DNA sequence: TTAGAGAATTGGAGAGTGTGTTTTTTTTTTTT
């Protein structure tokens, strides 16, 4: 998905903590609303939350030689072959 | 001792496997043997030559090609992209003790040698890098956007104890965190420590940012970018604006700042560089081999080398032989000089291609962009004064004013190509005056007062007023440029699409021939291959410096004086010294084309011819006859001089036959080197001695 | 369907992630090395 | 490292699906055996060879493609036996320091890798073909040595603990053990084990084959295994859907109870109340802050945390959880149980008891004996019961053997402090065998045969006449300890005690049974009053705490015994305890109280008796606080 | 045989120590 595209996302809305507030044995903390309190990892700080959509799938909302050879189904092969052999395809395509 | 093995079969991972002592020693021996036994297709021992060319210049860095490493030693090529840090360390050690076998005293010059891998086939688009590539060797391409300065980074650090004299032993510095001692073994004091700045070993460090090239995939989208780390000799391998090709290890580490920025355990990434090439400098003199030099210097022996080089410029363009000649002289260039150490004059030659539409002027500029290294291309309104010369900006992170390179500074020893030059704005077009003559760009802005070097050859293309060139007017009367900008162009070129049905047939047949020849699937001399021409140009511009000692001063002065007299009555502008120096530069350029260390009379004749033919082209169509007669008769259209050599040969034969009755090629060339007629090859390819029944043979030397 | 196949042939005439490919095509050569070593030892 | 690497890499190279061995590979494996015999105490060579995966890389291909080279093959077999040797044998005991415990874990990890590798069917195919030839031949010292080392290899590969962090596998996904058993089935080595157990010619291997069978069956229990019919897969599909449905509905109900417990206003919606009639820990009234909805079902420990009980005081926990093996493996194991019970049980068990008599068995092989005595007897009880197929272990000798083993394990548990948990696990095995023998003597009374009815009456008469089988339950209850014995031990003990008292009740109420042990008089209620002790009721209440997690039969047994002890013996005041009353409060407040009709009715009965006594006098509340000896007769 | 008093071993609560914390000028391109 790129910017400007209208896309359908499927996944789950998750809550993401303010990770800057949490100290751990792995790494220290890195420091308007109140937030929660009381955790050992949180220390004396207070933890806020934000909503993030964890998308497991993305698709558009309305949708090479190898690619053409794979995509072309038998009806499409017959159609393009008949068009190639169509006499006066010039005027037919113009019209 | 540890025993040799089949390497490719093991139960360990690749990193663990090559870390173990047995296979490490086997890999070491294999790479040593590969260096000491690899040969070229012709049988030349490649790495003996490369190591000698390294140890001569003290470059302390050995470039190895993957595409023949895979040919010689399979398993080394197998393990290399999988465990690159370990294998490259082993390669460094093996290469070091090969180099100390070839040059035993080279440890005085350097104690460590880096193996740099080139032509890695697993190339990757810069935005296509994923977690699958982590800790593996990759190759990517992109434009360098930012560079730090060259900084000293700790590599083997010794710490002074915080409370006593003791030096805590060497810690190997990492790119992930600052290694630390904890507490001293002589006395267990702990915490802060002092670095021993004298005994600590440092290494060069430079961090660059590279992003996708603007024309590659960023079609209105923002480009992706990666950071890369250059260490030791790789620093100063590139600058901002360089379209580099980077090989390196895709390395990742924990970054708390990214973790708090994203709210997830996101790891920062960086490319530990192992080789930096450039996609415009596809060939360089530091990479030329002895065979390349040999075949270049063999080509220079041919008397047709000037015609071969002229025919070799833009070979898919029919005709325009004068244009190809002028572009060759500009592409090779003259010799810069500073007589007295107080008075600079440029060596570079500037060209202007004026003419009507559909005449391959822009196509010529595109060809010059492709063939020449350090070339750039710009067009009309797309260019600006500031972008052409140099620009002052708030630095992105410091926010202090910094000067930055423009077009003519990025092409400081290359070619700046300015297409549709007539259509620029005047404020944009007048910005290149200092760069075009004084070859500096002087900036006095925002507290910056300095002058940058711009030793650039400007090749420009333009249309006349109204698009179509009219022969009824002189060049000055229909070009719309002024004298200060016209006179800075050493070579003026006029191309006209006038109707001539036979020439139109020849041109059209050649164009159709090019279209059918290049399907995806006036020359008379055959060109060089373009790879050979690139090698020839880059050799000639560095390994040759033509000197000037005598050029027939009175001839050139007389020529220039009556050229000024005729120009006073008509419409092109030989400003006093610039045209004299244009001729000097063109003579030096012709000597450079022939790989001559000293300028000769033939080169001077060629320069005079170029100047005069360009001047005749700028005249009105009615005036060309009188002007051409004026310069052609007196001012040295020295086509050929066969009659003197014919009668010298006939005199020598008459004396010899008279002597015989009562080695003649040596007798001929002795008198030819006595009299100033030394270019005897024209006499042998001319019919004058042939209808007099004379002939030549390099073996028998009888005539 | 022979003419349709001929059109496909004309289309293919005009018709004109890689670490694993490299490893496989290289492992073929290493297999050849093992075979030649085995044959030379057993000869 | 380097010399070991050179010697192991010297063996052979693998080409695609084929293995080519170097000519000195025999001497190479001999060198590897030499290094293994001269390991350090850290088992360094075993660690290094496991890290190198030389077994999987070299020895398995050599086994499966070069078994014809017999001098190489037997050396390879011995090398694999040495490599696959269990870690407890490698180190002697489970270490107790970080470094050696790490070494133990590393060796164990490589054993996991070996077990995962040996599931390839070709290995056991070659082993079964070889052992088929050997048993056709059976005889030499080298031949029986090779048979012993093949059987020890199978024992070793079966006996590894599964690393359930990596084998974190769902209800009937095939574990590594399942795949190993399926490989054994496909190779047909199960038929060779059945031949060894059924044949009388080579009974010295019967003990080893018993060990192999005991290691084959570890996740399974006979009652579930015997019921695996051919159409069980469709049934289990519907059962899984039903179980998911009821689990989800239960969770939703629990969520709604929590939601109604707290208010519908946000957490910081303040306001504080005073409860005028309720003193705080000071002299003033309590001030409550958590809202009216928390006051609606007020508890005086809402804000408190649990206590950190010390390590030496913490209760024991279950070492296993009932993941089923894959359904195909379950079908194969049911067929194996059927063929073993039909063709193999009597002769093998007689041979193993003969081995115990000859006293050449190892120090705890009767644990395997009692395992089989529980397992296959219970398998016979499940589905069509036939004592004729299992007649040997119905002898009174087995009851005496179990009793002496159980009392020995009991004494060693009470004395051998450092190994008390393992002695508890051995006592649990003995108790399970005793329970299953009580079950089968109960079962055969329902059978139509007068001969086995006579045998049942004989067994019941001598077992209830001999006192030491009778007093053992009081001994176990009096010295039961949750700190050492898991809840499954207490569950099995309660089930066994209920069954034993049921059979004793029936025997005394249908026949005189007037004397016991030197005869001395006996009546049934005299023995039942022995269980009227504080420790016994305490243990029964301890099992009653998990009434939701208990099986329905366990709840029936516990409530039946407690109702007997309270009502028929008229000692309700013994069961008056405040912890017991907390248990009843949770039981009555349970939303699922309708599913426990007998338990809730018993709770209401005993509570009514208590409140009668409380209406008589206020002393009942104080007496309710403390556990109580025979002075309870004051309250009654 | 079962239960209470004196002595021994180890968990952890608490004290101390070390460390961490809009607004102005100048340029550049494009908008009129
Ligand atoms: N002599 C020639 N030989 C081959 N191709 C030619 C020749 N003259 C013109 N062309 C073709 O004409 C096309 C236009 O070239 P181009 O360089 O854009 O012309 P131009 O001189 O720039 N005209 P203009 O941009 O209007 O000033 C290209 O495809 C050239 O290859
Ligand atoms: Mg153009
Ligand atoms: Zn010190």
């Amino acid at each position: 998905a790129q910017a400007g595209d209208k896309c359908d996302f499927t996944g789950t809305l998750i809550v993401v903590p303010d990770v800057s507030k949490l100290s751990t044995p792995g790494a220290r903390a890195e420091t308007e609303t109140e937030g929660i309190r009381g955790l050992r990892a949180l220390g004396v700080r207070d933890l806020s939350y934000r909503l993030v959509f964890l998308a497991c799938c993305v698709a558009p909302t309305n949708p090479t030689a190898e690619s053409i050879k794979n995509q072309m189904t038998v009806k499409e092969w017959e159609k393009v072959f008949e068009m190639s052999q169509d006499k006066n395809l010039y005027h037919n395509l113009c019209t | 001792e540890s025993i040799e093995n089949l390497e490719d079969l093991k139960g360990h991972s690749v990193r663990e496997w090559v870390s173990m002592a047995g296979p490490r020693l086997e890999i070491h021996h294999r790479f040593k043997n590969f260096l000491r036994t690899h040969v070229d297709s012709h049988g030349h021992n490649v790495f003996k030559e490369r190591i000698s060319d390294m140890c001569k210049e003290n470059r302390e860095s050995l470039v190895v090609n993957y595409e023949d490493l895979a040919a010689r030693e399979h398993v080394l090529a197998y393990f290399l992209p999988e465990a690159p840090a370990e294998l490259l360390q082993i390669f460094d050690e093996a290469a070091l003790e090969v180099v100390l076998a070839m040059y035993p005293k080279y440890d005085r010059i350097t104690n460590h040698i880096h193996v740099r891998i080139s032509h890695l086939p697993l190339v990757e688009e810069l935005r296509s890098l994923r977690q699958l590539h982590l800790n593996q060797l990759i190759r990517t391409s992109g434009v360098v956007t930012s560079c730090t300065g060259v900084l000293p980074q700790l590599s083997m650090v010794k710490y002074n104890c915080n409370k006593c004299n003791f030096v805590l032993g060497p810690f190997c510095q990492s790119q992930n965190q600052e290694v630390k001692p904890g507490s001293c073994p002589e006395c267990q004091s702990a915490g802060p420590f002092e670095v021993n700045m004298e005994e600590t070993i440092y290494q060069n460090y430079q961090r660059i940012r590279i992003q996708e090239s603007p024309g590659k995939v960023a079609a209105g989208r923002l480009p992706r970018s990666k950071d890369a780390i250059l260490l030791a000799d790789l620093v100063d391998s590139c600058k901002p604006g360089d379209e580099i090709e980077l090989t390196g290890i895709y390395h990742n580490n924990y970054d708390g700042s990214l973790n708090t920025a994203n709210g997830f355990p996101v790891f920062a990434t960086v490319i530990l560089a192992n080789h930096v090439a450039k996609k415009d400098n596809k060939v360089a003199v530091g990479e030329l081999t002895d065979e390349d030099v040999k075949m270049i210097t063999s080509l220079s022996k041919d008397q047709q080398i000037g015609e071969k080089i002229f025919a070799s410029i833009a070979p898919s363009i029919y005709g325009h032989e004068d244009i190809k000649r002028g572009l060759a002289l500009a592409l090779f260039g003259g010799e810069p000089k500073n007589p007295g150490g107080k008075h600079k004059v440029r060596g570079d030659i500037n060209v202007l291609l004026c003419g009507d539409p559909g005449t391959a002027k822009s196509q010529f500029l595109k060809y010059i962009e492709k063939v020449s290294s350090r070339a750039i291309f710009t067009t009309g309104q797309g260019a600006s004064a500031v972008g052409l010369t140099a620009y002052v900006q708030r630095h992105p992170v410091s926010r202090e004013w910094t000067l930055e390179a423009g077009a003519l500074v990025l092409a400081d020893r290359g070619v700046c190509l300015i297409d549709e030059f007539d259509k620029m704005n005047d404020q944009d077009r007048t910005s290149i005056h200092e760069a075009m003559e004084q070859q500096s760009i002087s900036i006095s802005k925002a507290g910056i007062v300095t002058s940058l070097q711009a030793r650039c050859t400007v090749i420009a293309a333009a249309n006349p007023i109204g698009g179509r060139y009219d022969p009824s007017l002189t060049f000055s009367e229909n070009v719309d440029l002024t004298e200060p900008i016209i006179s800075r162009f050493d070579i003026l070129c006029v191309v006209r699409d006038t109707v001539d049905p036979v020439q139109d047939e020849m041109l059209a047949r050649f164009v159709v021939g090019s279209h059918v020849r290049h399907h995806p699937s006036t020359y008379g001399v055959e060109p060089l291959p373009q790879e050979v021409l690139k090698k020839y140009i880059i050799y000639a511009k560095e390994r040759v410096h033509p000197k000037l000692n005598q050029m027939d001063q009175d001839k050139v002065a007389k020529m220039y004086s009556d050229l000024r007299k005729e120009s006073m009555a008509t419409g092109s502008i030989p400003i006093t010294v610039r045209h004299i120096e244009s001729m000097i530069r063109m003579a030096e350029a012709h000597a450079r084309i022939h790989l001559r260390d000293y300028v000769i009379e033939d080169d001077v004749n060629m320069a005079i011819r170029v100047m005069l033919e360009s001047f005749i082209d700028t005249q009105k169509f009615s005036v060309m006859r009188s002007m051409r007669k004026t310069f052609a008769r007196y001012l040295s259209f020295r086509r050929d001089n066969n009659e003197l050599l014919l009668f010298i040969l006939k005199q020598l034969v008459a004396e010899q036959v008279t002597y015989q009755r009562n080695v003649p090629e040596k007798d001929l060339v002795d008198k030819a080197r006595q009299i100033n007629i030394h270019n005897l090859s024209a006499f042998y390819d001319s019919e004058l001695f042939r209808m007099n029944k004379f002939s030549h043979d390099l073996k028998r030397k009888m005539i | 369907n022979r003419e349709l196949e001929a059109l496909k042939q004309r289309f293919w005439k005009h018709a004109n992630e890689k670490l694993q490919v490299l490893k496989a095509k290289l492992q073929e050569a290493m297999k050849l090395r093992r075979f030649e070593e085995r044959q030379k030892r057993q000869a | 490292n380097c010399e070991l690497l050179a010697t192991c890499s010297a063996l052979g190279y693998l080409e695609g699906d084929t293995y080519h061995k170097e000519p000195d590979c025999l001497e190479s494996v001999k060198d590897l055996i030499r290094y293994l015999r001269h390991e350090d105490e850290t088992r360094d060579v075993r660690q290094q060879l496991g890290a190198a995966q030389i077994l999987q890389s070299d020895l398995l291909p050599i086994l499966t493609q070069h078994h014809q080279d017999k001098p190489l093959f037997d050396a390879v077999i011995r090398l694999m036996v040495n490599l696959t040797q269990p870690a407890l044998l490698c180190f002697g005991n489970l270490p107790k320091e970080p470094s050696f415990r790490h070494h133990f874990l590393q060796v164990l990890t490589y054993l996991q890798a070996y077990k995962e590798a040996f599931a390839s069917e070709k290995a056991f195919g070659v082993l079964s073909e070889t052992l088929y030839e050997l048993l056709q031949l059976g005889r030499q010292e080298e031949d029986n040595l090779l048979i012993e080392r093949i059987l020890l290899l199978v024992r070793n590969i079966l006996h590894v603990p599964a690393d359930l962090d990596q084998e974190k596998k769902i209800d009937d996904d095939a574990s590594a053990h399942d795949q190993l058993l399926w490989a054994i089935h496909l190779s047909g080595l199960d038929d060779l084990l059945l031949f060894l157990a059924s044949s009388s010619a080579e009974e010295q291997w019967s003990l080893h084959v018993l060990e192999i069978v005991s290691l084959m069956f570890r996740d399974q229990n006979p009652e579930q295994l015997a019921g695996v019919g051919q159409g069980r897969l469709a049934q289990e599909r519907s059962a899984d859907f039903a179980e998911l449905e009821v689990l989800r509905q239960r969770e939703m109900a629990e969520k709604k109870t929590r939601a109604l417990q707290r208010g519908n206003r946000h957490s910081r919606f303040g306001g504080s109340y005073i409860v005028q009639g309720l003193k705080s820990i000071g002299e003033r009234d309590l001030i409550f802050h958590k809202g009216l909805h928390n006051l609606r079902n007020y508890s005086s420990d809402l804000g408190k945390q649990p206590k950190k009980v010390p390590k030496r005081r913490q209760a024991a926990r279950e070492l296993s959880i009932q993941r089923r093996s894959a359904l195909n493996v379950r079908l194969f194991l049911r067929d194996f149980c059927s063929e073993f019970l039909e063709n193999c049980y009597n002769r093998l068990m007689g041979s193993v008891k003969d081995h115990l008599l000859r006293e050449k068995a190892q120090q705890h092989d009767e644990t395997y004996y009692m395992w089989a005595l529980a397992f296959f007897m219970a398998f016979n009880r499940a589905a069509s019961f036939r004592p004729g197929l299992v007649s040997e272990t119905l002898s009174v000798r087995t009851f005496h053997f179990i009793e002496q083993n159980l009392t020995n394990y009991y004494e060693m548990m009470l004395t051998d402090r450092k190994e008390a948990a393992s002695w508890a696990r051995r006592m649990h095995l003995a108790l399970k065998a005793y329970q299953e023998l009580l079950a089968t003597v109960n079962e055969m009374d329902i059978s139509p045969d007068e001969a086995v009815r006579e045998s049942s009456r004989i067994i019941k008469n001598n077992i209830f006449y001999v006192m030491e089988y009778r007093e053992l339950f009081l001994a176990l209850f009096r010295k039961f300890d949750e700190r050492c014995q898991p809840r499954s031990f207490l569950r099995d003990l309660v089930e066994t005690t209920h069954l034993f008292l049921k059979m004793l009740e029936r025997f005394c109420r249908s026949r005189g049974n007037l004397v016991v042990q030197s005869e001395k008089e006996f009546n049934f209620l005299d023995y039942l009053k022995r269980f009227a002790c504080s420790t016994v009721v305490r243990a029964y209440v301890l099992l009653l705490r998990s009434y939701q997690q208990n099986s329905a039969h366990t709840n029936h047994c516990i409530v039946k015994m407690l109702h007997r002890l309270a009502h028929d013996l008229k000692m309700e005041a013994l069961l008056f305890q405040l912890s017991v009353f907390c248990l009843f409060n949770r039981l009555l407040s349970d939303p699922a109280a309708g599913a426990y009709k007998e338990l809730v009715t018993f709770a209401k009965y005993i509570l009514g008796k208590f409140f009668a006594l409380a209406a008589v006098n206020q002393k009942a509340f104080v007496e309710l606080l403390f556990w109580k000896n025979t002075a309870v007769v004051r309250e009654m």
